[PDB]
DNA sequence: AATCCCCTTGGCGGTTAAAACGCGGGGGACAGCGCGTACGTGCGTTTAAGCGGTGCTAGAGCTGTCTACGACCAATTGAGCGGCCTCGGCACCGGGATTCTCGA
DNA sequence: TCGAGAATCCCGGTGCCGAGGCCGCTCAATTGGTCGTAGACAGCTCTAGCACCGCTTAAACGCACGTACGCGCTGTCCCCCGCGTTTTAACCGCCAAGGGGATT
């Protein structure tokens, strides 16, 4: 009998591991391509120094982690453990972001 | 927009003439006073030329150019009144001519008693005079003030005037706004003289008022007169909408001295009433200030002073000045104010018309306060003269009245004992004594006595009957009431403090006199039943009346001795209270007795009252 | 002066 | 005479001349007083010293003799008043405090 | 080109606090950004405090009031205390 | 040239990692597109102000200081880049 | 008697239409003076100062109650509960 | 707790514990303004605490502004200024 | 305005780490039902808010002097900044022991 | 409550790269003068904030009653997770172009 873990335990292990570490959680090249796409619309042939993209990545990761904490709170409020889109929309409405 | 304001030649000349001939007080009236600046005008007296005038003003260090603008406003504002003066006197003149040619004919416009009125009742000649005055002043489309003295029949005059309108084909809804204690009487009179008028007493709780509103806007019944109070016309925005969206022809206001303040919310709320004309009934049009009369004049004739109110209030805001401190132009404005109000305000005096009314007397009784009250008074005076603490005057008159208005015989020790002992009571078994003592601190000795009488466990702590009757005013009052009871008199007794009336109840119970009592706590509905009970039952001896409520507009022809256990800082409250009994129909020489404490603030208030009374006596003649 | 003329009718 | 920095006179370590120059060139006002740079340098020194003490303790906790952004993040987000002061700040390379909700643990 | 930063001053403060504790480059840059942000915050509060009272001179009083406004709780107490001590020592000698 | 479809470069496992660091234990399958939309909104908003600053300085390069200023103006001060 | 819920819409519309204060003036003024007495004794207040304070407090409470209503509808309820208020405050950031 | 206001007939009260001056009918009026249809019985203590915290936060700043200007009375510009410092700029007396 | 060199853009290749695709299953979302309690509404009683009125006085608000303080300038100088080594603090690997999960 | 297996911690060894110390040289901070105006201070006016009272009336409160909604229990089904296998594309290392912000 192969040893499988009960559903959820690996999720808690990942929670602990990713709350203990401090590195970036998104790859560099896809994020750089994304920022370049978004910058193409405002004006053509812009140039980015590397620390600009790194700062944008830091800001985006902090923003998304805070948003996911608020979403988790909104999900626990409705007596659930799963986060749903309605949780994110509720969080963004309460904060005033939308 | 903001632009360069060019001085017109006429305004240049007016400013130059005023600055050349204004007095020191008149120069002070210019804004941006800096009274050294006004003084420099006298030094800078060449008045060489307008440009030379500007030269002198600028060259004198410590001045500003805006002064020329400021006086520019002043004269303009004064000019605003001047044209109004020209408009006003002709309004007088256009009136004062037509009042003359009626005397030429053998029979003129003597509007006789309307056939609508109760035939068994007849108007008195001066009431007919007033009725003719109101009719003619209406015929020119003006608003007046019926400032007849207390008791001449202003209500009857107004009702007959409305009846005359109804005869002339004017059946429009006409309002009447009355004080709370008077409304019943109004509903009584409008019938007994003019039953043809359909009357709606729009009064009561919000539920009853909303029912009345629903019925009237249903057009369920047609109404000619709506009678309301001062609060019920203003309390809710629904009422204000009702009175605005109705079409009213006459808005009659009883006791117009309630509109004395131009800033009181009732005042502008009452100008919101839609009405073609209004009428004011008052026995005391001028109380303590000319600006008060100016506010009344603004209310009665708004459109002609509506835009110019700011000018009037400021120029009449000189209340701090004395008789001689009034500038010459201020005295001129006072005289011409009397000449502005002379077409609007009518006044008749009872001693001049009603010869059949017996005259009035007075008895200022100086009351020597007893030894205990004298010691308490001196001690409290010493405590207060050293020093928040508005107690300088009010809680000095309190020891003037009765020692029991504060807490002296209940020391904090007794309060602690009572607070701990009242835990034995069921209603306060869970109570906290540490807070009961806090509550009992702020309670007076008489209130504590009432509390002791109320609860069984603390019945030990009653005050002896001698202590509660230890007062100079009580000592003189007992003798006076005994004397008047032997004389077969009836007494109307006033006081300005509710707790004083409560103690008076106890004193009268001790002397076993039968009495009634009315104050602001009494419900509006049975005040008229109380008044009738006093006017019919001749076994009731004393009628306790609080000055604010029991003083305004009620009829007390039954009694013939009015006692003021305490007089007012404003003497007109006292005058209304005294003339409650001294009115049409009285058959005894009405005596008025004022009780005064010896050697207290009461004497100073009496002196100031006499000074104000003499000021009125001078200004009215 | 109107009060004067009122009795003077 | 002998030149002494204003920082030495006021008993500070942060500069007072540099703070005064930054006050002048920031167009905050037309004139800058004589105790404003000193007071501001003192306040900056106090705040820096407190955060450095907390971060040094937090770095000692992980058996390290050096400070990295993680220890600054731990020091700021563990103290209540510093958390209130720096509530709207993203410390780079700081991470997140380990904190899991109650119900997400197994039951 | 010369660039100015508080690296040396924060290093001296650190050596006074923990004599055997170093600091990395990243934490150094973070401390520089922190000190610049606090400087800008307090200076802006004091500038607006001056503009409110129609003054045109930032003095110790505006700095003290800005410190009282911004720093919450005990931080404001200690900052005001030590700032007043520093000003008193500077003026006294 | 042409840049396209890199909003999908923010992959599903990266979103799950970001969610784990935020404390989330179970994730619905619709969170991914929602999070990508939210991220694109944030990045567009910040880049707008960053390029505004860059044009105000009249440069063809966007620096880290422009991003720091843009974030600070939005009440999201970022320590560690200047 | 009517159902609870018609009065709900009636009062909701009546209050949303009017910009008049929903708190009695003297109790709020006494509370403001009590709170301020703990900072500097012997203080005085302009009338317009306490008026602005009351208006700001009412607007803040209205916004907080709107957020509480949203958080309550999230939990599939119509009653608002203290947990909703603390959730709204903690997502906003007051805690 | 005290004399039990009912049946005592005092002329003046000690007037302590003024946070209760925010009566629960007022809190209901605010909630109904906020769109809330039904209210739990524990909302009242929570709302009193929230209001007290907000008022202390604004009043501390207003008193600081007043003390800086050497004054004894808290003006309305002070309250507007303390509110604007909270990111809740109020219009009606200035900006 | 001319020029420079340094940094960003772009390119090749490989490898190998991570992401994509698939699948069973379990455990949680979600709808339903039922009790029971707590909240809303109605009614009378009271209680205090609100308004007017009277008075007093602290303290805001303004003006005018003039003393000191802060700005601007000059010359001096030594504190900090950039540069360049240099060594140990820390990241990483590898083996052993420990601890946590899970299904008998 | 237990044995096995998988994840985790501890200890020891390694080496490398960045913290930290020393040094030359600006160039900004310091010191000494002078000058102009900003604000500290004294004084004065008058305003509005506060203390007290009474009257009136509407709102707050205490209680009764009933019913609508919140919470617990149940069942189901469907959707997400853990593990395995495959692809693919990020990442690193080295290299060239060139243009753009700074310096003359
Ligand atoms: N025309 C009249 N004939 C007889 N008695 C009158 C007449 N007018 C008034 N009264 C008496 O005066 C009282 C009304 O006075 P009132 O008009 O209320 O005085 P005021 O004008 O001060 O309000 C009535 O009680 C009535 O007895
Ligand atoms: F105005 Be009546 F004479 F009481
Ligand atoms: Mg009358």
């Amino acid at each position: 009998k192969p040893h499988r873990y009960r559903p959820g335990t690996v999720a808690l292990r990942e929670i602990r591991r990713y709350q203990k570490s401090t590195e970036l959680l998104i790859r560099k090249l896809p994020f750089q391509r994304l920022v370049r796409e978004i910058a193409q619309d405002f004006k053509t042939d812009l140039r980015f120094q590397s620390s600009a993209v790194m700062a944008l990545q830091e800001a985006s990761e902090a923003y998304l982690v805070a948003l996911f904490e608020d979403t988790n709170l909104c999900a626990i409020h409705a007596k659930r453990v799963t986060i749903m889109p309605k949780d994110i929309q509720l969080a963004r409405r309460i904060r005033g972001e939308r | 927009s903001s632009g360069e304001e060019v001085m017109e030649d006429g305004y240049k000349g007016k400013i130059l003439h005023f600055l050349q001939d204004a007095s020191i007080g008149e120069l002070t009236l210019i804004p941006q006073c800096s009274q050294k600046k006004a003084q420099k005008i006298t030094e800078l007296r060449p008045f060489n030329s307008w440009e030379a005038l500007f030269t002198k003003m600028s060259k004198t260090n410590g001045l500003s150019e805006d002064l020329i603008w400021h006086c520019k406003t002043l004269i303009q504002e004064r000019d605003v009144v001047i044209r109004l003066m020209n408009k006003c006197e002709d309004i007088s003149n256009k009136l004062t001519k037509q009042v003359t040619m009626l005397t030429g004919n053998g029979g003129g416009w003597n509007i006789e008693q309307p056939s609508i009125l109760n035939q068994s009742l007849s108007l008195k000649p001066y009431q007919k005079v007033g009725l003719n005055w109101l009719a003619l002043v209406h015929k020119h489309g003006l608003n007046g003030i019926l400032a007849d003295e207390m008791g001449l029949g202003k209500t009857i005059q107004a009702i007959a005037f409305l009846a005359y309108l109804y005869q002339e084909g004017n059946n429009g809804p006409h309002l009447i706004v009355v004080p709370a204690s008077t409304i019943d009487n109004w509903l009584r009179e409008v019938n007994l003289w003019c039953p043809t008028l359909k009357v709606l007493c729009y009064y009561g709780s919000q539920e009853e008022r909303k029912q009345i509103r629903f019925n009237i806007h249903s057009r369920y019944e047609d109404y000619n007169v709506i009678v309301t109070t001062y609060n019920c016309a203003i309390s809710s925005s629904d009422d204000r909408s009702l009175f605005r969206r109705l079409k009213l022809n006459y808005a009659i206001f009883d006791e117009g001295h309630m509109l004395k303040n131009m800033g009181s919310i009732r005042y502008q709320h009452l100008m919101t009433i839609n009405a073609n004309n209004r009428l004011l009934l008052t026995g005391t049009p001028v109380q303590n200030n000319l600006l008060e009369l100016m506010s009344l004049l603004n209310f009665v004739m708004p459109h002609m002073f509506s835009s110019s109110t700011s000018e009037i209030r400021r120029m009449f805001s000189s209340k701090t000045k004395s008789a001689d401190e009034q500038s010459i132009y201020e005295k001129e404005r006072i005289a011409h104010a009397k000449q502005i109000i002379k077409p609007f305000i009518l006044r008749r005096v009872k001693e001049e018309v009603l010869k059949q009314l017996p005259p009035k007397k007075d008895r200022i009784e100086l009351c020597a306060m007893s030894e205990k009250q004298e010691q308490l008074y001196l001690g409290l005076f010493n405590r207060l003269k050293k020093s928040e603490m508005c107690n300088v005057m009010m809680q000095l008159r309190k020891m003037a009245n009765h020692p029991l208005l504060h807490r002296q015989y209940y020391t904090a020790e007794k309060l602690k004992e009572m607070s701990q002992l009242m835990l034995k009571e069921p209603t306060h078994c869970e109570a906290n004594p540490d807070l009961i003592f806090e509550d009992m601190e702020v309670m007076t000795d008489f209130e504590l006595h009432v509390l002791c009488k109320q609860y069984r466990h603390i019945n030990n702590f009653q005050l002896d009957m001698d202590l509660i009757l230890d007062s100079g005013k009580f000592r003189v009052l007992g003798c006076i009431l005994s004397e008047l009871k032997q004389k077969g008199d009836r007494v109307v007794l006033f006081s300005q403090f509710t707790m004083m009336l409560d103690i008076l109840e106890v004193l009268l119970k001790h002397h076993q006199h039968r009495y009634l009592r009315l104050d602001g706590k009494t419900q509006i509905s049975e005040r008229i039943h109380l008044i009738d009970e006093f006017n019919t039952d001749m076994d009731i001896f004393v009628f306790l009346l609080s000055t604010k409520a029991g003083g305004l507009g009620i009829n007390l022809t039954s009694a013939n001795v009015v006692i003021l256990h305490d007089i007012d800082c404003n003497p007109y409250n006292d005058k209304q209270a005294e003339d409650r009994c001294h009115r049409v129909g009285q058959t005894k020489e009405v005596l008025v007795i004022k009780l005064i404490s010896q050697g207290t603030i009461e004497e100073s208030m009496l002196k100031i009252n006499q000074q104000k009374l003499k000021l009125e006596q001078d200004m009215t003649t | 002066t109107l009060l004067k003329t009122s009795m003077g009718l | 005479a002998k030149a002494k920095t204003r920082s030495s006179r006021a008993g500070l370590q942060f500069p007072v001349g540099r703070v005064h120059r930054l006050l002048r060139k920031g167009n905050y006002a037309e004139r800058v007083g004589a105790g404003a740079p000193v007071y501001l340098a003192a306040v900056l020194e106090y705040l820096t010293a407190e955060i450095l003490e907390l971060a040094g303790n937090a770095a000692r906790d992980n058996k390290k003799t050096r400070i990295i952004p993680r220890h600054l993040q731990l020091a700021v987000r563990n103290d209540e008043e510093l958390n209130k002061l720096l509530g709207r700040v993203t410390i780079a390379q700081g991470g997140v405090l380990p904190n899991i909700q109650s119900v997400l643990l197994p039951k | 080109t010369r660039k100015e930063s508080y690296a040396i001053y924060v290093y001296k403060v650190l050596k006074q606090v923990h004599p055997d504790t170093g600091i990395s480059s990243k934490a150094m840059s973070i401390m520089n950004s922190f000190v610049n942000d606090v400087f800008e915050r307090i200076a802006g509060e004091a500038s607006r405090l001056a503009h409110y009272n129609k003054r045109s001179t930032i003095t110790s009083r505006e700095i003290q009031t800005a410190v009282r406004l911004l720093l919450p709780g005990e931080l404001a107490k200690h900052a005001v205390s030590e700032g007043t001590k520093a000003v008193t020592k500077y003026t006294s000698a | 040239k042409v840049l396209r479809d890199n909003i999908q470069g923010i992959t599903k496992p990266a979103i799950r990692r970001l969610a784990r660091r935020g404390g989330v234990k179970r994730i619905s399958g619709l969170i991914y597109e929602e999070t990508r939309g939210v991220l694109k909104v944030f990045l567009e908003n910040v880049i707008r102000d960053a390029v505004t600053y860059t044009e105000h300085a009249k440069r063809k390069t966007v620096t880290a200081m422009d991003v720091v200023y843009a974030l600070k103006r939005q009440g999201r001060t970022l320590y560690g880049f200047g």
